[PDB]
């Protein structure tokens, strides 16, 4: 993993010392295995009982090391990755502070919560646990592979013939599947979408019945019958792959590979014993590199998508209250433009809306005009200088905005609205609120303007939009930007709204991306865009005149 | 946990006796040839090597023997495993679509996912990857102190009281582990409360231009409950060490006191040698719980998840127009209640709108009249016959319905229609697609209703969904029709196809519609306005008008609404 090397670059040196001391206890927790095998040679020496208790007192020895050793190695450990948690976590609040505002509201893509939450507690068990076990799960193994091979080369090697007969049954029972081994996933990820349709098409199913039930049912047999169909002509593979790694075929085959050299005196007795406390075993240690090593890479992926995430382009600053487009054209994917060549010009203090067919540009338009993005050609223009060269501090001076998805923010309602200059006093707050027609709500709330908002609270949608609305108000611009799906996304709040919106649009430049025909009858300019690019300009008289896109399309409606 | 044995079906009883019995005399098996090491050991040791062929040919005999009988198992454990994974799927499907509809909450809904889906490679082999393995490795230690208590009680009782106390020591190493890896959790999640606070409103402070002061004190927080946070760490330490050391010192401890016994003399040397070996044979069924602790906490959870499908509060069971009957309704999502003290009978061949705000439970009462729930109080009849107390078919064929949502099952458009008759003719079909406006939306396609209208086949707007989902309703012969929906300005085709629905319908059945718009409920020959799941007003449409009540004023804000345009006042 490159992105996963790259966001892990300060832990290197830390970890590579806990790949050394958990290495260090996993023989330390195998070394009373091998004090054993000596306290049976001085028995067949038959060594007075001061040796003995040295020996009894080595053991015990070791055994307080090793359990000194990882609870000391854990206690580091858990302050190494508990002060690369403190850097990362301040870090992507840096990265997040300098993200293109679109970025947010992308898709096909993980959660905020899955990209910052989980993707740092899968690293943690990365640093802390997983790479521990897998180093531990790697030296286990290997020093007690090397030891019994100390001990008799010749039993030593009979170990492996188990291990190659398990390693020839996965590998032959994985290419007889390779079709179904590669379907696998496919269909459980495609049988998990039917059963989320099934579950959220119940009603359906319920009263109208008949072909969705039996539908959904056929496909769930269907994957049935398809894991059948896969799984059992190798359950005469799977079960005598299992019983080959089990430890009584182990210590079967460790005492037919021993006892003739015994008997025949062809290796002393105690080099058998090794295999017998540690040999037995083995079968069991090689299946657990695999989950072991599986640790590391349900962490790797979580490293990489915060890196890829920390990789993100930023929001650059290059170099009348008159918005200008000339030559609009920006792409989301590589090579697959939504707006074409796009050219407009908005007089100042004129209430400007564009229409056309739905998933035409016209919200990604208005957002490039508010920058949620940087066009790939062109430039927008507004007071004759282009949005690219204005700081954050400077064009959302010039340029507000409020699109749909409002969001409060924490603090009381007079610290809500206040955001743009919190030193605004109350009574300035509280006549923002009756401009914004909310005054009268929030009179009514309990605690009236000191009601503390958040993450949630009692307000209903339209009454938190009309409230980032009265924050508007306060953050004054020549020029905004609007969508008109949030004039009536609220029913019963829709007239307050509609009466705020209006109110905060008075004598600004403001551009609202327009669904509804009949509501620019008096705008004081229309434009139609089809597949990026426009087709109609013109008042509304004017386009009424021309019979073209905007006729037909009102009347239709 | 009796779920897996709930899961099992009545025909495989013959195989789960078979397959317990063999499991017991795969353990005994085991046992025997763990305590086989003695004398053979004995023999191996002492100045007569020759002597332990004899047994090593019981202990040959023995492995075979639990070859055949482990063959056995597991086979009858994939056997089982494929019929359970059938029965437990099947009952699953069979169960859903009568659960009651207040089951599915979000997070019951996504554990029925999980369930349905995530589950199907697992309870292919549960019983013989989890259940195999844990049984044969739980009974083994027990088996062999049993086996040694008849060669010695002394020495059986010293193998035997540990037993116990490993299993205490590997209860305690997993409480240990999975309490300190909950806490890690806890506190990685809580550390991050703050920037998921930050990155959901940073567009809205960045539109207040405050992003510095934010990102600061975000910052500081963190820095500050890191100060804390980097010291007095003492509970993973006991974790995983703690068995480690528990499966050693119990090691030495039983190795010292065979030693002990050898210079007391009532043991020799090959005996204790043999018994150390068998002692350490005693200890390694401890490590293979431990390595299956993962497994079996994913093997208990989607069991869990399996026993709460298998355990939804299922609804109880017992052509002109009806009469759908209310008395004294309510129905709530835990404490907030939907509706209260709800009441009406509608009779035969009328025609009503139930109108209101959102927070009351309009969908709510037209699904109750469907019979998708029991509700929470009062009774809901057809006919003095309460929904719940109907055959299936009566149930399903009473009622038809025009849902919030299309609920498209991304089929054809034909197919898309049929669910409402599959057994009506053509004739019915074209009548649909005249009344709901579809063959608009015909003249586009292709190959008309034959055309596919999938999610990847036809990118369907919103009024072409609910134009097919007012044919689905409309074809169907139920004798009551029932319509919610969310009709906008968006597609003007929408309401014609509403208004032309619920008028030129020719069958007689009793009819309802809940919408937000105007002059489209004048059609409506009552109207029942509901409050907070409350019904505060009752009448027609004009009378209520004249009436001056809560629907006055709604008409008038709705109608000041409608008229408005952007540019001007
Ligand atoms: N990541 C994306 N987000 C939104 N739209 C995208 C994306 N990529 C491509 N598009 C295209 O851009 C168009 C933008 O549609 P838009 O007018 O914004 O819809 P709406 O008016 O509902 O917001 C869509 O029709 C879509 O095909
Ligand atoms: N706790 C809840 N979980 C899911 N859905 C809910 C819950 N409470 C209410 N609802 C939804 O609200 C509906 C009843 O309110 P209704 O007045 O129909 O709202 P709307 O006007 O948006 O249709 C029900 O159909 C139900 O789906
Ligand atoms: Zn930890």
């Amino acid at each position: 993993a490159e992105a996963g090397s790259r966001l892990l670059a300060p832990l290197k040196k830390p970890l590579i010392v806990s790949g050394v001391l958990q290495a260090l206890i996993t023989l330390i927790e195998l070394a009373p295995f091998v004090l054993l095998v000596e306290l049976a040679r001085l028995l067949l020496g038959g060594a007075e009982a001061e040796r003995l208790w040295t020996l009894g007192l080595t053991a015990v020895s070791l055994i307080g090391l090793g359990a000194v050793l990882a609870a000391a190695m854990t206690l580091w450990l858990h302050r190494v990755d508990a002060r690369f948690a403190h850097e990362l976590r301040g870090r992507l609040l840096t990265k997040l502070s300098r993200l293109p505002l679109g970025w947010f509201t992308r898709r096909g893509s993980a959660s905020t919560k899955q990209l910052v939450q989980d993707d740092t507690l899968a690293l943690h068990y990365l640093i802390t646990h997983a790479i521990p076990d897998a180093v531990a799960a790697v030296v286990a193994p290997v020093a007690v592979l090397v030891y019994l091979f100390v001990a008799d080369w010749r039993v030593a090697l009979v170990l492996f013939i188990p291990v190659l007969v398990y390693l020839v049954l996965m590998s032959v029972m994985t290419i007889q599947s390779g079709s179904k081994i590669a379907q696998a996933p496919r269909w459980a990820e495609r049988m998990g979408g039917e059963a989320g349709a099934f579950l959220e098409g119940q009603p359906v199913i319920r009263i109208f019945g008949g072909a969705a039930a039996s539908r959904f049912r056929r496909r769930l047999d269907d994957y049935i019958d398809f894991l059948v169909s896969w799984q059992r002509p190798f359950v005469g593979k799977k079960t005598l792959m299992d019983l080959v790694t089990r430890p009584a075929t182990f210590l079967w085959i460790i005492l037919v590979a021993g006892v003739p050299l015994v008997v025949t005196g062809r290796m002393d007795p105690v080099n058998l014993l090794p295999f017998l406390l540690l040999g037995t075993t083995f079968g069991a240690r090689l299946l657990g590199i695999g989950y072991g090593l599986s640790g590391i890479q349900t962490g790797m992926l979580a490293a990489r998508r915060i890196q890829t995430v920390l990789d993100e382009p930023e929001l650059v600053v290059r170099d009348p209250g008159t918005v200008e487009l000339d030559r609009v054209s920006f792409e989301y994917r590589p090579g697959v433009p939504v707006i074409r060549d796009v050219t407009l010009t908005l007089r100042p203090g004129t209430v400007t809306a564009l229409v056309g067919p739905s998933g035409s540009g016209k919200s990604t338009l208005a957002a490039l005009v508010a920058r949620f993005h940087d066009v790939t050609q062109g430039a927008i223009r507004v007071d004759g200088r282009d949005i690219r060269t204005l700081t954050a501090d400077e064009l959302y001076r010039r340029v507000g905005f409020v699109l749909q998805d409002a969001q409060l923010v924490h603090g009381s309602v007079a610290e809500n609205i206040a955001l743009a200059e919190p030193d605004a006093g109350l009574e300035r707050i509280r006549t923002a609120a009756r401009d914004a027609q909310i005054h009268d709500r929030i009179t009514r709330m309990p605690d009236g303007y000191d009601s503390v908002l958040g993450a949630g609270s009692a307000l209903s949608g339209g009454e938190r939009q009309r409230v980032t609305i009265a924050r508007a108000i306060l953050a004054d611009t020549p020029v905004l930007v609007l969508d008109e799906a949030t004039a009536f996304a609220d029913p019963e709040s829709e007239y307050l709204v509609q009466q705020a919106i209006n109110r905060l649009t008075r004598d600004r430049t403001v551009l609202v991306i327009a669904h509804r025909l009949h509501t620019i009858t008096h705008a004081d300019q229309i434009v139609v865009l089809d597949d990026g690019r426009i087709v109609e300009v013109g008042t509304h008289d004017e386009l009424l005149a021309a019979g073209g896109r905007y006729r037909g399309l009102w009347d239709s409606g | 946990i009796r779920t897996l044995l709930r899961l099992v079906p009545a025909e495989k009883r013959g195989a789960v006796a078979g397959y317990a019995v063999l499991t017991l005399l795969s353990v005994l098996l085991r046992a025997v040839g763990a305590v086989l090491l003695i004398p053979l050991l004995a023999a191996l040791f002492s100045d007569t090597p020759s002597d332990a062929w004899l047994w090593l040919g019981w202990l040959t005999a023995v492995t075979l023997a639990g070859w055949v009988t482990d063959t056995n198992t597991a086979r009858l454990g994939f056997d089982l495993g494929f019929a359970v994974l059938s029965r437990t799927q099947h009952d699953m499907a069979d169960r859903l679509p009568n659960v009651a509809m207040s089951w599915f909450t979000p997070d019951n809904t996504a554990t029925a996912r999980q369930a349905i889906a995530a589950t199907g490679p697992e309870l292919a082999g549960l019983v013989v990857n989890l259940l195999t393995p844990l049984i044969g490795a739980a009974l083994l230690p027990a088996a062999i102190g049993v086996a040694l208590l008849f060669v010695s009680v002394p020495l059986g009782l010293a193998a035997l009281a540990g037993v116990a106390v490993l299993f205490g020591a590997l209860a305690l190493s997993g409480r240990l582990s999975r309490a300190a890896d909950k806490v890690a959790g806890e506190t990685n999640s809580a550390f991050t409360e703050r920037i998921i606070e930050f990155a959901r409103t940073q567009q809205a402070l960045r539109a207040a231009r405050r992003v510095e002061p934010a990102r600061s004190q975000v910052g500081s927080a963190l820095a500050a409950q890191h100060g804390a946070g980097l010291r007095l760490l003492t509970m993973q330490i006991p974790g995983q060490v703690l068995f480690s050391l528990a499966g050693q010192v119990a090691l030495i401890g039983f190795a010292g006191m065979a030693v002990w016994l050898t210079v007391r003399g009532q043991l020799g040397v090959p005996e204790a040698i043999a018994l150390i070996v068998v002692l350490v044979r005693y200890l390694e069924p401890f490590a293979a719980i431990a390595d299956l602790a993962p497994a079996l906490e994913t093997t208990r959870a989607t069991l869990n998840r399996i026993q709460a499908v298998l355990d939804a509060p299922t609804l109880p069971a017992g052509g002109a127009a009806p009469s759908i009957e209310f008395d004294d309704v309510r129905f709530s999502y835990g404490d907030e209640v939907v509706l209260d003290g709800v009441s009406f009978t509608l009779r035969p061949g009328n025609t009503t709108a139930i109108v209101g705000p959102s927070g009351s439970g309009k969908t709510t009462i037209l699904s109750l009249i469907a019979g998708l729930q029991q509700p929470a109080s009062g009774r809901v009849l057809l006919d003095g016959v309460d929904v719940t107390t109907l055959d299936p078919e009566a149930r399903r064929a009473a009622v038809s319905v025009v849902f919030q949502h299309p609920y498209l099952f991304d089929g054809t458009l034909r197919d898309n229609v049929l669910v409402g008759d599959p057994e009506a003719d053509p004739d019915d079909v074209t009548a649909a697609m005249r009344l709901a406006r579809v063959d608009e939306l015909l003249d586009r396609l292709p190959d008309g209703d034959a055309t596919v209208v999938g999610e990847g086949g036809t990118a369907l707007s919103g009024g072409e969904r609910q134009r097919v989902s007012i044919a689905r309703a409309l074809l169907k012969p139920a004798p009551v029709l029932l319509v919610d929906e969310a009709t906008s300005a968006l597609d003007n085709a929408n309401e014609a196809a509403v208004v032309d629905a619920l008028t030129a319908d020719p069958r007689p059945r009793t009819r309802v519609i809940v919408a937000h718009r105007l002059a489209s409920i004048r059609h409506a020959d009552r109207v029942l306005f509901v409050e907070a799941g409350r019904v505060v007003e009752d009448g027609a449409i004009d009378e209520l008008l004249a009436a001056g009540g809560r629907f006055a004023q709604f008409w008038a804000q709705q109608q000041a609404a409608s008229e408005w345009a952007i540019g001007s006042t």
